[PDB]
């Protein structure tokens, strides 16, 4: 039972630090998009 | 794959366990049924 | 460290019932006054 | 009677460390399921 | 049998302090196991 | 400074896994009540 849990089984050490790490990684990357979105506004100022 | 045929093999084992318990079950009934059978040969052998 | 597989759990479990067999043998012993009772411990002696 | 009671009862022994362990998993489950219900909020910084 | 406990058996004087000192490097194991985790929240503050 | 490969997280849980190891290990001998349970901590011991 033992040596089968170490097979199938997560650590929650690990897993909990994989987790926050993509959530953080989520976030910067929603900021990321948000400002892509918006790296063409300078362009109104030739026209305007 | 290796996790599957543990966790068979874990439960074949756990139940075997039980089937195992079920055999001392039944040997000690037989033998502490035959004390009696004893006594009573001792008896028959005083009596004579 | 991986939880719903507690192992030391399984290992002491399986500590302690093995001693609950002694423990009950013992007492059936002092109980009975003999050490031969199931005449499963000593067959010749039997 | 012991044999009935080695097949009907249970062992408190092996019984509370499987209560057990099912609880620290509730409590995980719990947490995960309050995470991924707020895992989408990170949405509304595009939109915004 | 004196001379055979003296190498098998565990002095349970010892061992409890082995153990408890084990548990309360655990749980200062664990804090600092959650601290590592949250030691990246700080970035956000540039991004945002 | 950089994150996405947090470095302190994975010494921290190398550091905190190898104290559970001896953790359990304590655990079980004091449930089996023997110093040599595995026959792997003292081979001539044993």
């Amino acid at each position: 039972k033992a040596a089968e849990s170490q097979i199938r089984d997560v650590d929650f050490a690990s897993e909990s630090a994989n987790y926050s790490k993509a959530n953080i990684l989520a976030q910067s990357g929603s900021y990321a998009m948000a400002q892509a979105n918006s790296s063409q506004q300078n362009v109104l100022r030739l026209l305007q | 794959a290796i996790a599957d045929s543990l966790r068979s093999q874990a439960n074949t084992l756990g139940q075997a366990i039980s089937n195992g318990n079920d055999a001392l079950g039944i040997l000690q009934t037989a033998d502490k049924a035959m004390d009696e059978q004893l006594k009573i040969l001792d008896t028959i052998k005083t009596k004579a | 460290f991986r939880i719903n597989t507690n192992v030391a759990a399984l290992n002491a479990k399986a500590n302690s019932d093995l001693n609950a067999k002694s423990l009950d043998a013992s007492l059936s012993r002092l109980s009975s006054g003999l050490r031969i009772n199931s005449a499963a411990d000593d067959a010749s002696g039997m």
